[PDB]
């Protein structure tokens, strides 16, 4: 008997199995609709400092593999499922779910309501909470802990996974028969891209370069001087963790790049700095956007996208600037999802695009920076 | 786009009678679809030959035939309803093949008619398996090395080149018809022979093995604006080689990366492209090889299916209805989410925060002779659904929710046979119908996971969890109901073990569980279904129970409810029609004011959509998970003589348990269920039954016998007529009650109801085949067709005497049998029975809803239901029996029930009727030709009258040798043909040679039987007509007389012409 218990800010109880690491966590509580994707799920920097709740009961049924790691490590303060099953069965599976939860030192319940969990989130909003797993977890000190925790809101999470020194990214998707692809050579990539880590995603990155695109990417708080200062066929402001919104500094550099004629393409964390960068306003949303099922219109080709969110905030719609055209919304809560600078070559998508082998968005990109480059 | 405006009026193809393959699942789609047209203002006009389904109630339509689906039929209902468009998609292979036979008859540009939903062209493209197969490489996606066949010859061809074994698929059928695995060159040419000969196209599609493989489908719906989203995917238990059909299934997928998910949902997609599906829904099937994630796509269904009414279920997500909205026009971003009181679009793909199994229902011991291994054709007549949080609680909800007597994994071989090891083995190696319980005894006999998978092929990831459940009941077992602790009993209950298997684990009474149960507090919650994984909040109580923290049920305080218990998965004797009672049940009731609730796990019903009622608890029909509604619904009254057996055997217990039972009490049940008791009532009565008598030994029942008098009928305590002495004895070797055996009777079955103040007549029918051939089986005719008045007057009032001695408060049903002008019982259902659906068709009056209501308190006077009607036209009910699934069985009638399905024939004369009738039941009956006479002792006079009205009707006979004695006496002289050992040419080559177009054979006495088999047999490869009675060779003929396409009716008309 190995147990767990997880509460929440309002002294809502969990009584569980611990499956992870011995300890505590804690953080914000989310929930995740995805049926598949847990280990991607798992490694977004985007989920930093959060307790992570999947809806799909089952979890972890083909194990885990490195490919489907999306960043260096496991960012999920924690893991909240309904059941852990006996094994992994998959022919990619090159460890299970458990051993994987306890190297990347993760504390992790399993065997409890987590719909009851969700709808709780879901009613009342998110919620900050704590995990205990060991020997006889302590209630009243989870709770503590729980309500304890300073919060999400207004915390700068994108200078704390944002990478130490600038590098090169030259690697492209993944394929079946050819798994994860070799480095490209700096000669293959026709444009230069200079991509701002703010928590990105290796998913995205990987796409770009899928568009010739050789990536730079630099910290967080680069100086737009200092950006400016490679020639960068374009900028790409990344997805990231947290509030937009205390990031002074990529502000003032998105602003910066913003009276250049380069293009600039934000996606997630980074479609919210341009927004700001661009006057408008970011709103810490009841409980987000997390799952893989949620329909997005493009309200300009009047078509549906059925799109993966992981965010916490979002950009006023309301208060958006006339520089600022809209131009994806949520099929779900109206929300914005997407918008445009009618003055300049620059534009966002909230959502978090994906490999076909977004491509719209993609190619828009790089067909900007063609644009900008036959110039 | 919103609604089409160039479209105004609508016609609807439905699937026709219930067959194996192509079942209810089509009556829910024809329901939904018409319900959504109906709302969007369309005018409506369908055509179907099923009268038990919802689908052609009256008040669902506009314009709704029940009439042969035939081209030409369906011809006159488009030249005489004008509708602007016709959905061919949701009525199975019949709807599409209709579709493009009218199509192609040019009967659709006659008169305008646009296809919407699918194009002619789309449904070809997925249809035609060449085509098909060319797409797919078009598009780059993968399929299993193949070749088309159009010949025998070519067949072997492409045999030689893939080897054996291979898997034959036709063009143009589903649920494996006509198709199946060939081991070997025998095997090879008689699949092939016969899907030929089925395939619409004449066309095979013959592939090499992935027998073995992960079996996938998906759920796709796609709109005209280009969006496209996967409403469900599905992963089998049971792998590529057994049909999905007649596979254990679960959604969602479970073993694939999303990768491999994203790579599969992507094929999908593609797939609808290029095949052309703009406007509505598909099922794309894959298989996936579990060591390289090898993809191949199977094939993909242009329509509505067994799968998507599953996947509705599953999710919630009302498939065919917003198929049927895209088919006008509309966009799923324009539509909202059903469940989510309208709260989201219909543009989104669902998340479900649950496991769903599906079980598959078979009814093999029905079946002697037949080859009872699964293969690639479908042979499973229902399937069952069962949700839970967890994989474990799903299935076993789904196992003690089959209707077969389990209670979960109830072992099938000893522990101490030392042979079991062996049966084990081979029941694994080669999977039936039982496999799912083998491999439980499996890991109680030793074998490990690796050692199941290898003879099956299931994924370890259920294999280990059947195993874990192997073990927790050995547990159960040592520790026994002393070790049975809250904790332990919790652990037990989440892991879906029910009260009764854990009783008979623990060695006590279940009822002893369920007060431990009671005493700990331990109960079910209930959980919402609404496509979302509780994303967003639902309006609809769409439930099923598990063993968790918070409950979602939030019954009201506010109404008085009515419980409706259903049926369970269909089988056998335990249609659709039953389904239909319960439907009514709950319409009537909640139109009238009741809060309805309604409880089965039967995924392809009206039942189970959440519209039918105020409230759905998918769960199975058992006294378990009945109690636990009850407990906290505390309803006013529980129907349970709606749902055929199942929910009748529960009666007592539930009275027992305190449930406040409606309608014919339990006892009175019982006293009708029980001979005994029957007979006892039938005597106070002072009725006429046939004589009859118990027997234990042998030299008992012989003497017994002698009182009686042969013939006989032998029930036991699988039936049997025996007709002497040494029959007697002979029967007693290889297998009790014994009746004597009304020879040459006329069967009738009479529907009624009873309020306790009076007694209504609903109907009386005369069976075309006599007693002996049971009723489930026979044709019949409302209103009769021979009897008198006099004698119909009889049955009447002993209808009425039996009414109120037994007490029946609702609907009723007796059958009667008549000989020598003399009426005698057969038996008494005190319950609604499977004639009422045709019964209420062809009078107009809902029965089911009328006996519903006095259930529930209001008298059939202050209804104003009191007088019997009397249809000024016949009405004709004939069967389809699923003996061309099994040709290792003798396509012959008897005392024991084997048809599936039926449909109905509406005439201005009893000819009429029939013809209809027959036409409907795919009978391939011709006006001309060689008719083939060979007929049993007592028939031989009156078979010259039979022979008389051949000749007239210009056919030509053949005979063998004793009726050619008789008809030469009589003075015709047919041609003599040889019976098989007398030499050639004999009948097995004329049949096999095509030289009959209508066949007559009649036979009594097991050997004689025996015997004639091959007639029986070679008449059905071939697809000759023919009868087993002579009272059907009569009707045949009658219907010689009539043309089935000459004139159509509504049934608004019909009924409109009743006075
Ligand atoms: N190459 C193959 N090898 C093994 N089994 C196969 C193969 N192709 C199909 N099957 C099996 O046969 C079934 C029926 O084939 P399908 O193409 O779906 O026919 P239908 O349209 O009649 O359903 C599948 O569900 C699967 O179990
Ligand atoms: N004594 C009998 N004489 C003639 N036919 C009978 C007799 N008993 C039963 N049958 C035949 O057997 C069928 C089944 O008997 P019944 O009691 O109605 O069985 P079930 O319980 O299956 O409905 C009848 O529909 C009828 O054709
Ligand atoms: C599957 C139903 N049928 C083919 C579509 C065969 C009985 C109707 C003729
Ligand atoms: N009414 C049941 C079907 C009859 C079949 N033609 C037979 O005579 O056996
Ligand atoms: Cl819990
Ligand atoms: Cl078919
Ligand atoms: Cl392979
Ligand atoms: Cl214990
Ligand atoms: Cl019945
Ligand atoms: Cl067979
Ligand atoms: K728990
Ligand atoms: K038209
Ligand atoms: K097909
Ligand atoms: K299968
Ligand atoms: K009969
Ligand atoms: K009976
Ligand atoms: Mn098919
Ligand atoms: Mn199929
Ligand atoms: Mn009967």
């Amino acid at each position: 008997i190995k147990s767990a218990l997880l509460v929440l800010e309002d002294g809502t109880q969990f009584h569980g199995r611990a499956i992870g690491a011995t300890g505590s966590a804690v953080g914000e509580v989310v929930f995740n609709t995805s049926m598949t994707g847990y280990q991607e799920i798992l490694t977004d920097p985007s989920y930093s400092r959060q307790i992570v709740t999947l809806t799909y009961p089952h979890i972890g049924n083909v194990g885990t593999n490195d490919a489907d790691e999306e960043s260096s490590q496991v960012h999920a303060q924690g893991l909240v499922i309904r059941d852990l099953p006996l094994i992994a069965s998959n022919f990619r599976n090159t460890e299970d779910l458990s051993s994987y939860l306890k190297r990347h030192n993760i504390v992790a319940i399993a065997d409890i309501d987590t719909r009851k969990l969700t709808r709780l989130l879901r009613e009342k909003g998110a919620q900050n909470g704590c995990i205990i797993a060991g020997d006889n977890p302590d209630a009243a000190l989870a709770l503590e802990k729980a309500r304890a925790f300073p919060g999400l809101n207004g915390m700068d999470l994108a200078k704390e996974v944002t990478t130490a020194e600038a590098y090169s990214w030259t690697q492209g998707s993944w394929t079946l028969t050819g798994g994860l692809p070799q480095a490209k050579k700096e000669d293959e990539l026709p444009f230069h891209v200079v991509a701002y880590d703010f928590g990105a995603k290796r998913n995205i990155l990987r796409m770009l370069v899928d568009r010739g695109c050789r990536l730079t990417i630099v910290p967080a708080q680069t100086s737009a001087e200092d950006v400016l200062k490679m020639n960068p066929d374009g900028i790409f402001l990344s997805n990231g963790p947290g509030d937009p919104a205390p990031c002074d500094y990529a502000i003032t550099a998105i602003q910066k790049f913003l009276e250049t004629d380069i293009p600039v393409f934000g996606i997630c964390l980074g479609h919210q700095l341009l927004a700001l960068a661009s006057g408008a306003k970011t709103v810490k949303m009841k409980f987000g956007h997390h799952g893989g099922n949620h329909p997005v219109k493009d309200v300009e080709k009047n078509v549906v996208m059925i799109t993966a969110q992981n965010h916490g905030f979002a950009v006023d719609e309301a208060t958006l600037p006339a520089n600022l055209r809209v131009t994806h919304k949520s099929l779900f809560d109206g929300t914005l999802q997407g918008i445009h600078r009618t003055d300049k070559p620059a534009f966002s998508f909230q959502g978090h695009p994906e490999a076909s082998p977004a491509a719209p968005l993609f190619d828009h990109f790089i067909e900007l920076i063609e644009q900008y480059r036959k110039t | 786009m919103p609604k089409r405006t160039d479209i105004k009026s609508i016609l609807i193809l439905g699937a026709g009678p219930i067959v194996i393959g192509q079942a209810c699942e089509f009556d829910y789609s024809g329901a939904q679809a018409c319900k959504a047209l109906r709302e969007e203002g369309y005018r409506v006009i369908n055509v179907n030959s099923n009268p038990a389904t919802i689908m052609t109630d009256p008040e669902m339509a506009d314009a709704t035939y029940i009439e042969p689906i035939h081209w030409e039929v369906v011809r006159k209902i488009i030249e005489k309803e004008r509708p602007d468009a016709v959905l061919p998609t949701m009525g199975g292979q019949t709807a599409l093949n209709c579709a493009l036979e009218l199509e192609r008859q040019g009967v659709l540009e006659e008169f305008g008619v646009t296809m919407i939903g699918a194009t002619a062209d789309a449904i070809d493209k997925a249809e035609d398996r060449r085509r098909f197969d060319v797409a797919m490489k078009k598009i780059g996606l993968e399929t299993a090395r193949s070749g088309i066949a159009h010949t025998m010859e070519e067949a072997l061809a492409v045999a030689a080149d893939v080897g054996f074994p291979c898997i034959i698929r036709p063009s143009f059928t589903m649920g494996g018809s006509g198709g199946g695995i060939a081991y070997n060159r025998e095997e090879f040419e008689e699949i092939c022979a016969r899907g030929l000969d089925l395939s619409p196209t004449k066309e095979l599609l013959i592939d090499e093995s992935l027998i073995g493989w992960k079996e996938y489908e998906m759920e796709v719906v796609r709109d005209k604006n280009d969006n496209c989203i996967i409403v469900c995917s599905i992963e089998n238990f049971d792998a590529m080689g057994i049909h999905t059909g007649d596979s254990i299934t679960v959604a969602p997928a479970q073993t694939l990366t999303d990768k491999e998910y994203q790579i599969m949902r992507n094929a999908s997609m593609a797939v609808l492209r290029e095949i052309g599906v703009e406007t509505g829904g598909s099922n794309v099937q894959f298989a996936v090889n579990p060591k390289n994630g090898r993809l191949i796509v199977i094939e993909m269904n242009p329509r509505v299916s067994r799968s998507s009414a599953l996947a509705s279920k599953a999710t919630g997500f009302p498939i065919a209805k917003v198929a049927a909205k895209l088919a006008v026009g509309y966009t799923l971003d324009e539509l909202m989410n059903d469940i989510t009181g309208g709260r989201t679009p219909a543009s989104f793909e669902p998340s479900i925060d649950y496991v769903v199994t599906k079980i598959p229902r078979f009814n093999f011991e029905k079946f002697a002779g037949a080859n009872d291994r699964l293969t690639t054709q479908m042979k499973s007549v229902g399937e069952v659904m069962a949700i839970g949080r967890t994989q474990q609680e799903s299935l076993q909800k789904a196992l003690r929710g089959l209707e077969v007597g389990a209670t979960g994994f109830d072992p099938k071989v000893s522990l101490d046979d030392p042979e079991a090891l062996t049966k084990i083995r081979r029941e694994l190696k080669d999977a039936g119908a039982d496999r799912i319980w083998y491999i439980a005894d499996a890991f109680r006999a030793g074998l490990s996971v690796d050692g199941v998978f290898n003879l099956t092929n299931i994924d370890r990831w259920f294999l280990v969890q059947i195993e874990e459940l192997v073990r927790l009941e050995e547990k159960v077992a040592e520790v026994g109901i002393t070790g049975l602790n809250a904790d332990f009993l919790r652990q037990l209950k989440r892991k879906g073990f029910a009260d009764a298997r854990l009783a008979k684990l623990a060695g006590v009474r279940e009822a002893e569980i369920r007060k431990l149960r009671d005493q700990y507090d331990l109960h079910p919650v209930y959980k919402r279904v609404d496509t979302c994984a509780a994303e967003f909040a639902t309006d609809t109580a769409y439930m099923y129970s598990t063993y968790e923290e918070e409950c979602e049920a939030n019954p009201s305080t506010d109404r008085e409810k009515i419980m409706v218990l259903g049926g369970g998965p269909n089988r056998i004797g335990q249609g659709i029609e039953f389904d239909y009672c319960c439907v009514h049940a709950s319409l009537a009731l909640r139109e009238d004011g009741y809060e309805t609730i309604m409880v089965n796990c039967n995924p392809e019903t009206v039942s189970t959509d959440y519209d039918t009622s105020d409230r759905l608890y998918f769960e199975p029909v058992t006294l378990e998970d009945v109690l636990e509604i009850v407990r906290i619904e505390k309803p006013k009254g529980v129907i349970v003589q709606y749902g055929g057996q199942t929910p009748l055997k529960l009666a007592r217990a539930l009275e027992a348990a305190g449930v406040p039972v409606i309608g014919t009490s339990p006892d009175a049940i019982d006293r009708a269920e029980d001979r005994e008791r029957f007979q006892h009532a039938v005597e106070r009565l002072k009725l006429k039954q046939p004589a009859n008598a118990t027997v234990t030994a042998i030299e008992m029942a012989v003497e017994k016998a002698k009182e009686i008098g042969y013939p006989l009928v032998v029930r036991p305590s699988a039936m049997e007529i025996v007709y002497d002495e040494a029959d007697l004895r002979r029967y007693f070797q290889t297998a009790v009650l014994l009746d004597h055996f009304l020879d040459d009777a006329v069967e009738v079955d009479v529907d009624a109801i009873c309020d306790g103040e009076m007694v209504l007549i609903g109907g009386i029918m005369e069976h075309i085949e006599q007693a002996g051939v049971h009723s489930g089986d026979s044709a019949c005719s409302l209103p009769a067709y021979t009897l008198s008045q006099e004698i119909q007057d009889v049955m009447r009032q002993q209808v009425q005497k039996l009414a109120f001695e037994l007490q029946v408060r609702g609907l009723m049903n007796v059958q009667f049998a008549v000989k020598n002008n003399e009426v005698y019982l057969i038996e008494v259902n005190p319950r609604a029975a499977r004639t009422v659906p045709f019964v209420s068709k062809a009078t107009g009056v809902p029965l089911a809803k009328v006996a519903a209501r006095v259930m529930a308190g209001k008298s059939l006077a202050e209804q104003g239901v009191t007088k019997e009607v009397i249809p000024p036209y016949y009405s004709v009910k004939e069967v389809v029996l699923p003996f061309n699934k099994f040709p290792g069985v003798d396509p012959l009638l008897g005392p024991e029930m084997r048809s599936t399905g039926e449909v109905m024939g509406v005439g201005r004369t009893f000819a009429e009727a029939f013809a209809k009738a027959q036409l409907g039941s795919n009978s391939t009956m011709k006006k001309h030709g060689r008719a083939l006479l060979s007929v049993r002792e007592g028939d031989k006079e009156r078979v010259v009258d039979l022979a008389a009205k051949l000749l007239k009707q210009g056919f030509e006979l053949d005979a063998t040798h004793g009726t050619a004695i008789v008809l030469g006496e009589a003075g015709i002289n047919p041609r003599l043909v040889n019976k098989v050992h007398e030499g050639r040419p004999h009948i097995q080559d004329r049949i096999k040679n095509g030289e009959y177009t209508y066949i007559i054979n009649t036979t009594s006495g097991r050997r004689a039987i025996e015997d004639s088999r091959v007639i029986r047999r070679s008449a059905l490869q071939y697809k000759v007509h023919y009868d087993t009675t002579l009272n059907g060779g009569f009707a045949t003929a009658m219907a010689l007389n009539a043309d089935a396409t000459e004139k159509v009716i509504s049934v608004q008309e019909m009924h409109a012409q009743i006075k």
